[PDB]
């Protein structure tokens, strides 16, 4: 009775969620470069926002942010190309610190 | 063609050559220096060759 992959994509929260598109998701930061975060939101790809004015202190490694998807992966096709440019990222906009 | 006469307009003629000499030496250095809206082509081409566009297979 051990359980297939097929009724782990059914039920994984990602296949669920369906499209991206301004999805509200909880990410967590594990890599800073001066103000640039690095930041994983549980996909394939991270998104790199920037570091709020605001309050820029509380952005350190492991603080869990709010995020809207736009992307799960930037892709496009451009004049003369076979396969797509991919820039091995996702696109998102921070929405500030997830308040616990 | 008398310079006691005409005083007052040769300094127009001349205070605006010296302000015009500065802005020349400023524009010619800050523009390459400085980052202002588009991109320089040395600067473009190193990011279009590090995604190069494949109208071939592989």
């Amino acid at each position: 009775n051990v359980e297939s992959f097929a009724s782990m994509l059914r039920h994984s929260p990602l296949t669920q969620m369906g499209p991206a598109k301004d999805k509200l998701v909880i990410g967590r930061i594990f890599h800073i470069v001066e103000n640039d975060l690095y930041i994983d939101f549980g996909g394939k790809f991270h998104c790199v926002c920037r570091r709020p004015e605001v309050d820029g202190e509380k952005y350190q490694k492991g603080t869990r942010v709010r995020l809207r998807l736009l992307d799960l992966e930037l892709t496009s096709r451009f004049l003369g190309a076979t396969t797509d440019t991919t820039v091995l990222e996702a696109n998102a906009v921070l929405l500030g610190i997830q308040e616990s | 063609f008398r310079d006691d006469a005409c005083r007052k307009e040769i300094q127009g003629f001349l205070d605006c050559a010296a302000r015009a000499q500065e802005a020349r030496k400023m524009r010619s250095i800050q523009e390459t220096l400085g980052e202002s809206g588009s991109l320089l082509p040395n600067k473009l081409n190193k990011l279009l060759q590090r995604f190069p566009n494949k109208p071939y297979l592989s």
